DNA sequence: ATCAATATCCACCTGCAGATTCTACCAAAAGTGTATTTGGAAACTGCTCCATCAAAAGGCATGTTCAGCTGAATTCAGCTGAACATGCCTTTTGATGGAGCAGTTTCCAAATACACTTTTGGTAGAATCTGCAGGTGGATATTGAT
DNA sequence: ATCAATATCCACCTGCAGATTCTACCAAAAGTGTATTTGGAAACTGCTCCATCAAAAGGCATGTTCAGCTGAATTCAGCTGAACATGCCTTTTGATGGAGCAGTTTCCAAATACACTTTTGGTAGAATCTGCAGGTGGATATTGAT
């Protein structure tokens, strides 16, 4: 069994564009999206994670790498999302 | 076989590339630069396919490949 | 009889190619490109089609980037006409050379 | 039930935790960790499929392909740029015509 | 005579003698209030080891002469000696700085 | 505790020139020293944005070489030297 | 006290082997550690990724030499894959 | 109990063996790590510090010193074409430039 | 641009087939509970090195004057590259065989992990050694003539 | 058109800041013993890639005509380089207060570990829906002639 992100990429564009579909090449795009950014965040947290000595990354890291990785009003967004998320996992 | 890169699709390239005018000697001097690309490409997706130990370049090689080159792709696995 | 001036049939192409995303190169001559060059690394490699297809993408959107910025230093030089010497500026600066 | 439910987002969260764990990223992962990375890839992820959904529609389509993609990443500053290294396939290029080419 | 070299005599000069050499270019205590002046623009009350400093020197001579070299070809392709604006815009362009 | 401001003009002209020198170029229009200021500016915003981020990550109160070479690494300008 | 690992004392001793009479000034030391790290961590990440690639859980002397394949310039490689063989077998030998 | 050898006398190398297993082990490359792999990235790192610093020494004595500075390493990477493309995005602090002026400012 | 003639572009349909969803099953993965262990935050502090201030010197920024020569603009033609007709052929489409290559599946020697103990190689700091910065001022090369 | 003026080259010399050597303590390799993990050898498939081959669709090669672009030539205003005086402000060397970096200690909130138990996403046929073929012909744009 091969995984990937189509399911939740479906989901999220049902979310944002409830009458739009999305052909099968176009999916395969945000699938390999969806692996290049997690690529990248977790390897730059994992260097900040090395950098000070610490064997865990935590949302701290995270936050740090997306704060590094992604271009101004992005970043604000991502951030704003991430602390949103982890407070409202948090609460159960 | 890299003459098979005929002038008219040269041409297409350059018109999606925005150009309206061409010199004769573009092609042959296109003909050098994409060589040059195709056989870095390659080379290391090769070596992809011989650290796995195949004899089949997957999409996948390729794509590493393109991504170590800093020219990462989308739409074949990543 | 009737006769475009010229450059009107180059600006035609060029509003239809940028409009449109198919590939440019015919598939079996590239094909056969890519079959040689890799067989001067190990002869009777097999290829799964889709990498053949990813070396395309590859190499058409990298000629068209190349493209895009030989356009610029030809225009830069008050030209209208892509010269080997611009692709040679172009991938100097790129760091290509 | 799932903790993807719990933080209120549709990326697996579960499957982001594995995949940390699995990746030589670091010996340990936090329970925030994978919470947020979910959240931050879905977030890229909606912002992506709205632009496209939009110049979808500025088309008059339906379906979102890989040029609407294109279309979407480019003429966004923000996705351009973290993207600016990236082929999508089958996405074409911008129309742009450089003015001292047009006529008159 | 009175004696005075022809334009461009003494810039050749120069050419080779800062070609030849590696010190910083840039005044040391100048540039250290410029890092400091950015950076205290995004955290008050930064220190910095001089050691940041110098690497941010280095980085940024190394950075601007690289540049102004590529400048310079992209001068000499319009077939003029004197870089411009133009040439600047067409190099960061072409490098993907701001394309 | 004095106010740091206007000091993109400590890039004088004269260093301005210098640094073109060593870039070979021979002859220099008068528009390109507000230009270069304005280039340096950004890209020193962009290396000290990355290195206050690592510096504040690790909290701390001192930018170190290691976090400006870490910035520079992430901007693919690696600078060698300066890891002690 | 502080104490910090470096590499200056076996790429001063790669110097006295190369050039016997020459010395090395502590900046030229910092640039030679700068590359030495650089390198090890291009070596190291690029055969992480291909034991992952592969699905194997262990980096191996395979792994090191074609990362050593596809990060360096040609005649470069060759020859670092001959030492790196070489001393991999002189190991071995005991 | 047996008289230890080094891993790296055992190799033939200058480089540490046992360092560089240990960094690869803690670096989060890998959960295992093979008993040649840091023999042989020590070796391979021991060699390129070679290259460099045959072509740096070349140039102090050619520059008349006895001392490597920054500026000898530039001219060996720089002049070096393997060497220009494997380091070619990295700045090397205190090491200037290659003289070069373009034919077309030289006096006419 | 005015205008008629010519060529290509393109909004507009309508079906059908090729994709995109329903139906449905199931291992692998995710969650839940319990038992544990432990990395890193808090607190506390020595002591490196950072910030700041000053003097004194003299390097280098600044501001000015002026004309060499460069960029900009213009004119013109030689010749190169666009457009086109024509007629040939390469590539597309698609079907057929079948080999051999990926790609899982256990079994188990061989390899790697990891704690404890012992044995140096490697670091810090002190002590010693010594290029070469940086000051000489002739020796030679280049420049730009009046 | 040798000559004056200027700059660079190159060799000299010696103290001292910086480099090399040495020395002793100790962290961390190395040895040793044992537990755990793994990745290859043998084996069994079954997608899947290549080697054929052919008909006709498009797409390419070639040769001619000429529009118009590139490049040479020429002119000239005025910007930018070179050379000067002045004096600011950087550099250097130095001394000092103290922030905070870093080195250590305790000890829990937060992590890993392991056993079960549900759930889900992948999968793949079958059943039901947008999108390309591709008709157009009808605008839209271009062109030579006024």
């Amino acid at each position: 069994r091969k995984e990937s992100y189509s399911i939740y990429v479906y989901k999220v564009l049902k979310q944002v564009h409830p009458d739009t579909g999305i052909s099968s090449k176009a999916m395969g795009i945000m699938n390999s999206f969806v692996n290049d950014i997690f690529e990248r965040i977790a390897s730059e947290a994992s260097r900040l994670a090395h950098y000070n000595k610490r064997s865990t990354i935590t949302s701290r890291e995270v936050q740090t790498a997306v704060r590094l990785l992604l271009p101004g009003e992005l970043a604000k967004h991502a951030v704003s999302e991430g602390t949103k998320a982890v407070t409202k996992y948090t609460s159960s | 076989n890299i003459q098979g890169i005929t002038k008219p699709a040269i041409r297409r390239l350059a018109r999606r590339g925005g150009v309206k005018r061409i010199s004769g000697l573009i092609y042959e001097e296109t003909r050098g630069v994409l060589k040059v690309f195709l056989e870095n490409v390659i080379r290391d997706a090769v070596t992809y396919t011989e650290h796995a130990k195949r004899k089949t370049v997957t999409a996948m090689d390729v794509v590493y490949a393109l991504k170590r080159q800093g020219r990462t792709l989308y739409g074949f696995g990543g | 009889p009737h006769r475009y001036r010229p450059g009107t049939v180059a600006l035609r192409e060029i509003r239809r190619y940028q409009k449109s995303t198919e590939l440019l190169i015919r598939k079996l001559p590239f094909q056969r490109l890519v079959r040689e060059i890799a067989q001067d690394f190990k002869t009777d490699l097999r290829f799964q089609s889709s990498a053949v297809m990813a070396l395309q993408e590859a190499c058409e959107a990298y000629l068209v980037g190349l493209f895009e910025d030989t356009n610029l230093c030809a225009i830069h030089a008050k030209r209208v006409t892509i010269m080997p010497k611009d692709i040679q500026l172009a991938r100097r600066i790129r760091g290509e050379r | 039930k799932t903790r993807s439910s719990r933080a209120g987002l549709q990326f697996p969260v579960g499957r982001v935790h594995r995949l940390l764990r699995k990746g030589n990223y670091s010996e340990r992962v936090g329970a925030g960790a994978p919470v947020y990375l979910a959240a931050v890839l879905e977030y890229l992820t909606a912002e992506i499929l709205e632009l496209a959904g939009n110049a979808a529609r500025d088309n008059k389509k339906t379906r979102i392909i890989p040029r609407h993609l294109q279309l979407a990443i480019r003429n966004d500053e923000e996705l351009n740029k973290l993207l600016g290294r990236v082929t999508i396939a089958q996405g074409g290029v911008l129309p742009n015509i450089q003015a001292v080419l047009l006529p008159k």
